[PDB]
RNA sequence: UAGGGGCGAAAGACCAAUCGAACAGUCUAGUUGCUGGUUCCCUCCGAAAUGUCUAUCAGGACAGCGCGCACGCAGAGAGAAG
RNA sequence: AUACCACACACAAGGGAUCGUUUGGCUCCUGGGACGAGGAAGGGCGCAGCAGAGAGCGAUAUGUGUGGGAGCAGCAGCAAUGACCACACGUCCCCGAAUACAGCAUAGUGCUGGAGUACUCCUUGGAAUUAAGCAUAUGAGUAAAGGAAGGAAAAGAAACUAACGAGGAUUCCCGUAGUAGCGGCGAGUGAACAGGGAACAGUCCAACAGUGUAAUUCUCAAAUGAGAAGUUGUCAAAAGGAAGAAGAUGUGAAUCAGAAAGAAAAGCUGAACGAUACAGGGUGAUAGUCCCGUAGUGUCUUCUUACAUACGGUGAGUAGCUGUGCUCGGUAAUGCACAGUGAAGAGGUGGCAGUGUGCAUCUAAGACUAAAUACAACAGGAGACCGAUAGCAAAGAAGUAGGUUGACCGAAAACAGUGAAAUUGUGUGUGGACCCGAAUGGAUCGGGCCCGUCUUGAAACACGGACCAAGGAGUGCACAUACACUGCAAGUUGAGCAGAGGAAGUCUGUGAGGCGUAGUGAAGACGGAAAGCAGUGUGAGUGCGACCCGAUAGACUUGUGAACUAUA
């Protein structure tokens, strides 16, 4: 049970906060659940899914299948994987993207901030666990 | 019944709703409110209410309610204001009761029936009837008049 | 108009007439109680309300029922041996208005002071009271009952001599 | 109908109470007395400034000829009241004697 | 020069296809004893177009004739005999 | 009937009903109530690499600083030398109160003007309508038109009620009461004190300021001088504080596998695990453990609030009176005005005109005041509400496309689902307008005028109806009433309001009033039969749009028109 009047329990009103959030919020809905080995290697539990990481496809079409992820759609809230496509009757072939919450981190692209962003998470839980 | 179907939902299907077909529902045929009463009106006035246009009796600007409130009780009731457990003390024990009508919000005493038991009583009040002195002498009891 | 009825006398025929519902009524009894305790905070160790007199009603309908009043009068609170500024102080309401006409009135508000003073507790500071865990006290103050009596008995040779 | 049962005679009694006599104010002090000697003094003087008005010399003149009930008639018409009539008729005879 | 106002060699003519009192918008869902319409099934009972009063005669009300619920109960839309 | 016309069935056309769905509407509650000469509200014009509309922004038309951190939706190019977002600041074209102006105050600086006006205050002031006609009266001191202010506004501490054994500012709720009364005494109108509560608070000016010295306010200088206002009268004292409330933001448990089958499992089957967290939302079908939260817990930032001097009893074109007009329930004047007339220092009132006299209660003609009460724009939370002909006019570039000379007027269009009927073509069958009864291998036999509606009377030479879908008309509240059902009963009751309680529900108090416990009279006065109260519903009367649609007309505006036509 929710005992708190300020948050809203309408259908309505929560499923407009999903589809016209903007900037960091949007960043929220990329998450994906990391192997259980990563989870000794960082405190972290869940990260946002990026360019250059490799993830296992845990549902759907393409289940059992491991790749690298090529890019991120923020819009239309999806992940393309390398080698998860069809094929058109010209032959060309397309990707198919996937939602974030159907794959599992198995290795974590370090280019860029990626080491500081980490870091920033891990002081933030300590903070509060300690005291 | 606590709850029953309305006589509306029989009525889909029949043309005129129950008004007639020559008579017809219209909007305002006899007028409006309590008009017409020395006119077309004047056999149900003469019937159920025959005091109607006139005036009539004494009249002051301003009158106060409270400083004419009152409320009666007669002497065959005097036992009843006590409580049942108390009436049952008092009918063997020989002591007199002493009843004040003023804690029960009763001024005037009416000299209806007789007493309920024939012994001595103390009756306090601001008016008696000629009657009802008489009866509560009868017993050897005593009217007291107070404010 | 037909058959018999009371004739009818219904007012709604001004166009401009207002209504007024009462789909508020349990939010604003709320409130009142929400204002209440906060306020009961701001004065810790005092009660909310303060003490007032015992007056007569008014009309021959209503002589025999006592009541709450407004004010104490100049005169009961010298009577008391106190000074104006000081009931103020001690949370006695004032009236100059009131008058005196009765002895009866008169020594019945006095006793009223001398009980509420008896019945009082000083203190230095708030952090006295809190460490002492007092209580406030909550509601109207020594408020009058006006139950209805019982019945008195009486010997036969009193009734020549008092007559109830 | 809970109206109108008692007779006059028994509406008009009353409970025995005990009475507080009213405490009197007839003491008047030092200078509450100057005070009122100096306003009755500024009267004077704005009377012998500027004199009576019209209505004021007809009424008085009226009472030399012993005209008295045309006099009560006529301020009675200038001033509304009965009782301001009967009182400054008695103000201007005084001040003629 | 503008609406109970204008302008008229006068026809009640003309004043934005509108004039014996313009247009826009509101009061206003103005009023109607008058015309039109008024949405499912089966079972049981079943009328009136007459009298009195009405600024009443295309309308009302009161009484008379229907139906529902029914305290109760020797009666009858027919004959004899005085 | 070879080919026309009709009907039935299958296939193809034609249209958008039905069912499934919804980042919209509506209603109630809570917060908020924040504009302008430092140029507002509203109008116009410019600004993108490819750019019309709309959104955002001003020639600085994506600049600076802080906190974060990954892409910029198409194509070409950019980006840890910071993509994008959030908070504040800087810059901010022309018209518009539009002002190089008008009126006005101070020693001086200045202030006002326009916008908004749901709610509050002050003026001015209708008619439709009801009376079965209509003129007084009603609708109504309402609509319309003007002036003005704030988050509320107005009111407010008795020249007050009352006749009790009396009370004691204002406002609000329950109530007295559809009563006392007003009224072509017709239709209809219509208050006050009490009694029970919410919230509570009182004070200032004049009359009346040190005379052994205006002791008072302001300016420049200076470390103690000059000057302005003022004797037609200036000047009557404290810092100070912790509480209380609202927001923002951090953290935050616990799952794997399988036959059959499907595009896809979260379903189904077995085995586990979390819970102070099973509110709700998202994921390719119905998830406590896949993602965002929730219960529980941390931090931080704003706002609100608090001690000093001196006094009384005469505030005038006023109160009142005569005439007059409007107004109120106010009735031989309830309140407000205008003209004549016009006091006393002592006066005002006690719901019916006058005169006298005791008695009770107050102090007008100067000012200020919290709380409890009312309601748009904008923000947040809820719902026995509506579901694209509904719900706001508007679920998309809606007050838009478009229209009036003008004031002003104003639409349609959801899913690239499903895919009804009217109506059309082709094929196959059966008939010559069709229905009811009864049949043949086969000619057919018998009965039937076109429905709805007013009417004594309709198949009518009475009116409405070409065809199909969807929408489409006895409802809500107040007041008496008769019946059926329920609890208690000489009594009865969910008045408002308080106490408890993770709460618009429920439970418990305190405690009025109303009706009943018996009637008669205009009244003084008198007294002697008959179960009631409160609900849940049904039939029925009256008032409000009042079963649904429909006049010719009347009024009101600080609204518009001489581009057609008349005359100077
Ligand atoms: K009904
Ligand atoms: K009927
Ligand atoms: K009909
Ligand atoms: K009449
Ligand atoms: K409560
Ligand atoms: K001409
Ligand atoms: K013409
Ligand atoms: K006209
Ligand atoms: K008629
Ligand atoms: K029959
Ligand atoms: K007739
Ligand atoms: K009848
Ligand atoms: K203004
Ligand atoms: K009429
Ligand atoms: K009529
Ligand atoms: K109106
Ligand atoms: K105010
Ligand atoms: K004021
Ligand atoms: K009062
Ligand atoms: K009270
Ligand atoms: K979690
Ligand atoms: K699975
Ligand atoms: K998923
Ligand atoms: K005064
Ligand atoms: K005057
Ligand atoms: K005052
Ligand atoms: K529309
Ligand atoms: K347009
Ligand atoms: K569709
Ligand atoms: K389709
Ligand atoms: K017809
Ligand atoms: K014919
Ligand atoms: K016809
Ligand atoms: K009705
Ligand atoms: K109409
Ligand atoms: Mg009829
Ligand atoms: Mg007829
Ligand atoms: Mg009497
Ligand atoms: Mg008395
Ligand atoms: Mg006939
Ligand atoms: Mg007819
Ligand atoms: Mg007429
Ligand atoms: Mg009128
Ligand atoms: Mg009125
Ligand atoms: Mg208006
Ligand atoms: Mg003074
Ligand atoms: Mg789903
Ligand atoms: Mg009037
Ligand atoms: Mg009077
Ligand atoms: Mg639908
Ligand atoms: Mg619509
Ligand atoms: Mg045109
Ligand atoms: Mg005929
Ligand atoms: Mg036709
Ligand atoms: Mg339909
Ligand atoms: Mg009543
Ligand atoms: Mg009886
Ligand atoms: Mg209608
Ligand atoms: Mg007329």
């Amino acid at each position: 049970m929710k005992f708190n009047k300020n948050v809203t329990a309408s259908r309505r009103k929560n499923r407009k906060a999903h589809f016209t959030s903007i900037g960091l919020e949007r960043t929220k809905l990329m998450n994906a659940p990391l192997s259980k080995d990563l989870k000794e290697e960082y405190g972290i539990k869940r990260i946002a899914v990026r360019p250059g990481d490799m993830v296992k496809v845990v549902s759907g079409e393409f289940k059992k299948k491991e790749g690298v992820v090529m890019k991120v759609n923020r819009h239309d809230i999806k992940i393309e994987v390398e080698g998860c496509f069809v094929q058109k009757e010209d032959g060309k072939k397309i990707n198919k993207g996937i939602h974030p919450s159907n794959l599992r981190i198995i290795k974590l692209s370090m280019e860029k901030d990626r080491a500081e962003i980490i870091n920033k998470k891990v002081e933030a839980m300590k903070s509060e666990v300690k005291a | 019944m606590f709850n029953k179907k309305s006589k509306s939902r029989k009525l889909r299907g029949h043309v005129s709703h129950g008004y007639g077909r020559v008579g017809k529902h219209r909007k305002h045929p006899a007028g409006r409110g309590k008009s017409g009463g020395l006119k077309h009106l004047r056999s149900l006035f003469q019937r159920y209410h025959p005091d109607h246009f006139r005036k009539l009796g004494i009249v002051m600007f301003h009158r106060n309610k409270n400083a004419d409130f009152t409320r009666t009780v007669n002497v065959s009731n005097l036992w009843g204001l006590m409580k049942l457990e108390e009436q049952m003390k008092f009918k063997s024990s020989a002591e007199v009761p002493v009843v004040d009508c003023r804690n029960y919000g009763y001024l005037k005493v009416l000299g209806g029936g007789d007493l309920s038991v024939k012994k001595p009583i103390v009756v306090i009040a601001r008016q008696f009837t000629k009657d009802a002195e008489e009866k509560i002498n009868a017993v050897g009891g005593k009217c007291v008049v107070a404010a | 108009m037909r058959g018999n009825q009371m004739l009818p006398n219904n007012h709604f025929n001004k166009g401009s007439m207002k209504f007024k519902n009462w789909f508020n009524q349990p939010m604003r009894a709320l409130k009142r109680k929400e204002v209440r305790e906060q306020k009961s905070k701001i004065c810790y160790p005092n009660p909310l309300k303060k003490l007032r007199p015992v007056v007569r009603c008014c009309s021959m309908r209503y002589n025999k029922k006592v009541r709450l009043g407004r004010g104490f009068t100049k005169m009961e609170i010298e009577k008391a041996g106190m000074d104006i500024k000081y009931a103020i102080s001690v949370g006695i309401a004032v009236d100059l208005r009131r008058k005196n006409k009765n002895e009866e009135g008169l020594e019945e508000n006095v006793k009223r002071l001398m009980d509420y003073k008896n019945k009082l507790k000083f203190f230095t500071t708030v952090r006295e009271a809190r460490d002492n865990k007092i209580e406030q006290y909550k509601g109207e103050i020594m408020k009058p009952v006006n139950i209805i009596p019982e019945v008195k008995g009486i010997k036969v040779e009193e009734i020549a001599t008092i007559y109830g | 109908m809970k109206i109108n049962k008692l007779n006059n005679a028994s509406k008009a009694l009353s409970y025995p109470v005990k009475k507080l006599a009213k405490t009197e104010k007839a003491p008047l002090t030092e200078k509450q007395q100057r005070s009122k000697e100096l306003k009755k003094f500024a009267m004077s003087i704005a009377r012998e400034v500027g004199g009576l008005a019209p209505y004021e010399l007809r009424a008085t003149e009226l009472l030399r000829r012993d005209e008295d009930k045309r006099c009560k008639k006529f301020m009675k018409k200038r001033l509304g009241s009965l009782k301001m009539a009967k009182k400054k008729i008695e103000l201007l005879a005084e001040e003629m004697r």
